[PDB]
């Protein structure tokens, strides 16, 4: 019993499809499978089951499942991406232990980055003066040294600061 | 062979 | 839904006395599957006795076989004493050759 | 034809901590595997020389799967019990019987699924296997969380499916023991019963399957009045054996006659006391 | 029916010291599961539980025990603390046989941090930042900056405070922490938000900004005797009014 979800980190532009990839392999003959979406906020969301026996294609909104039993593979495919579908998504497989209790081993994960498309790309950089005294200040790019720090732009804002 | 284990039981 | 066990006792082959038969006792639709079933020879529980899986027929009712590997003489006697929830007390049948 | 059916019963101990769960499978009328919850091996085991051929992986397979069915008949005795609002301290039975019948082309013809609680038909799988009948109150409430789940697309794709590639599969492996037809080893025996009165007994020994007819004749024509037969009873070798008898008037012995009906004869057979 | 509950949302500890980390589920659940998160691995399975009496080692059991009282509470116990145990824990539970296919029910995590020496944790240094007056001309919305600088361990909870009641319209905070120096295992950390508003609500001097920052620190139970203040569970903040 084990599952392989062969992609790491995969990015991709905002309403672009994209598909993340589980291959699963296990001797059990009646067996169930499972999607989970982690936000970077940090829940394990349940998305999906699909039993072992049940048809390979279903399309739940942007989300689609094909279950083909015969490559062993549960491929998970979101069109239109929007930026929330940001997050780690796991996949997972559920057999009977030798104790008669169905237990699931995980995937390592695959983590979804949706850039958003630059619809109106004005590249600006403002720099913003520290509410106490002035001389500590912050810089704020918007639209995309080790002393110097740049955080992960959120959704479109980047914060550099230096001491 | 046997039916797999019932998904949901009584 | 009690129901009181049929009880026949046989033998495999057509029974020669001094010839190395199989002694069976069939108890069939009862319920539940608890149940006592002694081969007796003269009376005393013969003691290496083996008995089927328990299965049951298309009606719910269980049914299991308990065999010997006994040798019949002419002036011995054999039979089957089944006890059960449905009993007042164990009922024995004695071992007819035909 | 041919058919396979699998017949697990699961008993409640109140007391005496887990209920016992024993599993047994046929084809026709050959047990071929066996498991017991309380037998310390802890396995289903083979009962029949051509499945013990194969391999770990099968008897790991059907043992995982098996255990598995027991844990959750434990917790539907509870929830059973529950529906019923039965006494805690009370012994209860969930018996199940399933399995797919094949033609003689080698095709399916149908599947079976039924429960039972206490010896009495609680829920059955439709013929359609896409549907449920209902006894009581009590299954009527599984069978809608059935419907819900979809369950029967479950027992369906067993039944038309896995059920009949493996059915096939013994009936190939095993086919000398299966599809041999054992004729039935006839005799009659007299037994007077007065000095104006005569009991003759028709035997019909060692034969499999067990499908067969006994009847009696008298000077040509059915004659069932005075006529006593017995459960075809088992000869614990795989054989089955069954006797009619039939109460007689003193020295008209000649005159009744015995038929016996079976597969494994061509033609059906007549005796006669002499 | 709640779910999953689990305690605490973070802790910080010394090398050695024990703890025991606390779920409870409502749905009357027979199996019951301790998952371990960290970068590069998957959810990696400590210790579970398949009914009320019995536990069972997991895939990693080495360096935690497990306790299944009654059926409701499934508890995780670390006996001397160790820097690899340093994780996210989720606990997690199934129905049980009555149901095989049921999916993985989990909690919201617990994030625990297990250092060398606790002279190492550090509260936030936490300011807020005027927006600039090009935006405010060239977009004409105003977007105010927060910045904690060198807090340990990683575990704070930002929140943006608009004339005294919280704002979740317009804000924008970091997911991840970030360490001020890659290099080093026991880096301390920094993490930044932003809060947009219309450049018509920054320059009206009615309106109070506070940006809070919850830091996640050592316990009054915890031996201090460092020259500097104790740096135990408190809450770090910093304000800015409006003005044209």
């Amino acid at each position: 019993q084990k599952v392989t979800q062969a992609q790491t980190e995969i990015s991709v532009v905002e309403k672009e499809d994209v598909t993340l990839d589980c291959v699963y392999e296990t001797r059990d003959t009646t067996y169930y499978l499972f999607w989970y979406k982690q936000p970077p906020s940090g829940e394990l969301v349940f998305l999906i089951r699909r039993n072992s026996f049940d048809e390979q294609n279903e399309i739940s909104g942007r989300y689609s499942w094909n279950f083909q039993k015969s490559t062993s593979s549960f491929n998970f495919t979101i069109t239109a991406s929007q930026v929330v579908d940001s997050a780690v998504y796991f996949c997972a497989l559920s057999g009977p232990s030798g104790a008669g209790s169905y237990q699931l081993t995980f995937g390592k994960g695959t983590k979804l980055s949706v850039i958003p498309n630059i619809q109106n790309p004005d590249p600006a950089v403002y720099q913003l003066r520290d509410s106490k005294s002035s001389d500590k200040s912050v810089c704020l790019f918007t639209d995309f040294d080790s002393d110097v720090y740049i955080t992960d732009k959120c959704v479109n804002s980047a914060v550099a600061w230096s001491n | 062979v046997v039916v797999g284990a019932d998904g949901v039981g009584k | 839904i009690q129901r009181t066990p049929k009880i026949q006792v046989y033998s495999r082959h057509p029974a020669e006395n001094g010839k190395s038969n199989f002694l069976n006792c069939y108890v069939s639709g009862f319920h539940p599957s608890d149940i006592e079933v002694d081969l007796l020879k003269n009376g005393e529980r013969i003691e290496k006795v083996e008995h089927s899986d328990l299965s049951f027929s298309k009606d719910w009712s269980f049914y299991l076989l308990y065999y010997t590997e006994f040798t019949p003489t002419e002036k011995d006697e054999y039979a089957c004493r089944v006890n059960h929830v449905t009993l007042s007390q164990p009922k024995i049948v004695k071992w007819d050759r035909d | 034809s041919h058919s396979m059916r699998y017949f697990y019963t699961s008993v409640s101990r109140p007391g005496r901590g887990e209920p016992r769960f024993i599993a047994v499978g046929y084809v026709d009328d050959t047990q071929f595997v066996r498991f017991d919850s309380d037998a310390a091996s802890q396995r289903m085991e083979p009962r029949a020389p051509w499945i013990e051929q194969e391999g770990p992986e099968y008897w790991d397979q059907e043992t995982r799967n098996v255990k598995a069915q027991s844990q959750t008949d434990r917790v539907d005795l509870g929830t059973l019990r529950g529906y019923y609002n039965q006494s805690e301290d009370g012994s209860h039975t969930i018996q199940i019987m399933y399995g797919c019948d094949v033609g003689p082309d080698g095709r399916f013809l149908r599947g079976y699924r039924q429960d039972a609680y206490d010896g009495k038909d609680y829920i059955a799988l439709n013929e359609d296997l896409r549907s449920w009948t209902a006894a009581d109150m009590a299954a009527q409430i599984t069978k809608r969380k059935w419907e819900a789940a979809h369950a029967a697309e479950q027992q369906r794709a067993y039944l038309e499916g896995r059920c009949v590639e493996w059915l096939r599969r013994y009936l190939e492996n095993g086919k000398e023991t299966l599809q041999r037809t054992d004729p039935p080893k006839t005799h009659m025996t007299h037994h007077p019963i007065s000095d104006h009165e005569a009991t003759l007994r028709c035997w019909a020994l060692g034969f499999y399957p067990a499908e067969i007819t006994l009847t009696w004749q008298r000077d040509g024509e059915d004659q069932t009045q005075d006529t006593e037969l017995v459960e075809t009873r088992p000869a614990g070798d795989g054989t089955f054996q069954k006797w009619a008898a039939v109460v007689v008037p003193s020295g008209e012995e000649q005159r009744y006659t015995c038929h016996v009906q079976h597969e494994g004869l061509p033609k059906p057979l007549t005796l006669r006391w002499e | 029916n709640a779910g999953v509950t689990q305690t605490p949302k973070f802790r910080v500890l010394k090398t050695g010291q024990s703890m025991t980390l606390l779920c409870a589920q409502d749905m009357n659940h027979e199996y019951m599961y301790w998952y371990r998160q960290d970068p590069g691995m998957g959810l990696r399975l400590i210790h579970y539980s398949v009914g009320e009496g019995t536990t069972a080692k997991g895939e990693v059991p080495d360096g935690y025990n497990v306790s299944r009282l009654k059926k409701q509470n499934f508890l995780l116990g670390l006996e001397s603390a160790a820097p690899s145990q340093t994780s996210v824990y989720f606990c997690a539970s199934s129905y049980g046989p009555g149901q095989h296919n049921s999916p993985l029910h989990f909690g919201n995590g617990t994030r625990l941090t297990v250092t060398e020496d606790l002279n190492k944790v550090f509260p936030p240094e936490v300011a807020v930042f005027e927006p600039s007056e090009a935006e405010i001309s060239h977009t004409q919305k105003a977007t105010l900056v927060c910045l904690a600088t060198g807090f340990y361990p990683d575990h704070v909870e930002l929140s943006w405070w608009v004339n005294g009641k919280e704002v979740h319209s317009g804000v924008c905070t970091d997911p991840q922490p970030l360490k001020e120096q890659p290099a080093l295992n026991d880096s301390r950390y920094a993490l930044s938000s932003r809060l947009r508003v219309s450049a018509t609500f920054w320059q009206d001097p009615r309106n109070h900004f506070r940006c809070q920052v919850q830091f996640y620190g050592l316990s009054e139970n915890d031996e201090w005797t460092q020259d500097r203040a104790k740096p135990v569970t408190q809450i770090v903040s910093a304000e800015a009014w409006g003005r044209a």
